[PDB]
């Protein structure tokens, strides 16, 4: 079969349930902290310590 | 629940002051509450109720000495153009600040704003939970109410309080708690 016949490649299952929703929720946390850092250094800023 | 992750005993000697960027799980809690404060600055969902619980959390963090005992955040949330509930929780917070910490100046500010603001219900709740949670507690007078604070308080019972009945009723409650049935040990 290694020369004559052929096959088909789908190649991406990735269906690991808890791992999937870990990916999604971790990404949501990322976008949270990203926009936080952005408007953090963007707008009027007051701190918790001095100069953070 | 994170506010009820009360950890009083990290700073053994002096760790208040950006020293560890104080550590370690406290910082994670700080990350989450910082997130939610800026989310409700952006999203805001329903009365800034999240922001309210956050402000209570930040004060309880000051009551364990991790973010230092500084009112200027809460002061910047006792301002005019916010919601009531934000403002009302900031006032509860800064009242306990002036309870345990001995800030004379912000007490003076507080009484000046009891005099001066348009909203009634903040004056109502300032005086209510000021009396529920007092500084200057009677016959325990280390922060020296006898100097001129009795004077201005007597004034605010008399003056500046013919707006409403209940404001001077609260001032009656103030003199009930602070030095009730007597001379205040002035003269």
């Amino acid at each position: 079969x290694x020369x004559x016949x052929x096959x088909x490649x789908x190649x991406x299952x990735x269906x690991x349930y808890q791992v999937l929703r870990e990916k999604a929720a971790s990404q949501r946390r990322d976008v949270e902290r990203a926009l936080t850092r952005f408007m953090a250094k963007t707008g009027e800023t007051q701190s918790l310590f001095k100069d953070d | 629940a994170l506010a009820n992750s009360v950890t009083p005993a990290v700073s053994v000697n002096n760790e208040v002051r950006t020293l560890d960027n104080l550590n370690p799980d406290v910082r994670l809690i700080l990350e989450e509450i910082t997130r939610f404060l800026n989310m409700e600055k952006l999203l805001p969902s329903y009365r800034h109720t999240i922001t309210v619980s956050c402000l209570r959390a930040i004060r309880v963090l000051q009551k364990n000495g991790h973010v230092p005992s500084d009112p200027a955040l809460f002061k910047s949330y006792a301002e005019y153009g916010h919601f009531v509930d934000i403002r009302i929780a900031a006032l509860e917070a800064v009242v306990d600040y002036t309870k345990v910490d001995r800030s004379y100046e912000e007490l003076q500010w507080l009484l000046n704003m009891i005099q001066n603001d348009p909203v009634p219900y903040v004056r109502h709740k300032i005086l209510n939970m000021l009396t529920k949670n007092p500084p200057f507690t009677k016959n325990m007078e280390s922060p020296l109410c006898n100097e001129a604070l009795v004077d201005q308080l007597w004034k605010l019972m008399n003056s500046g309080t013919s707006h409403d009945w209940r404001l001077r009723c609260g001032a009656v409650d103030l003199y009930f708690t602070l030095f009730g049935l007597s001379r205040p040990s002035c003269l």
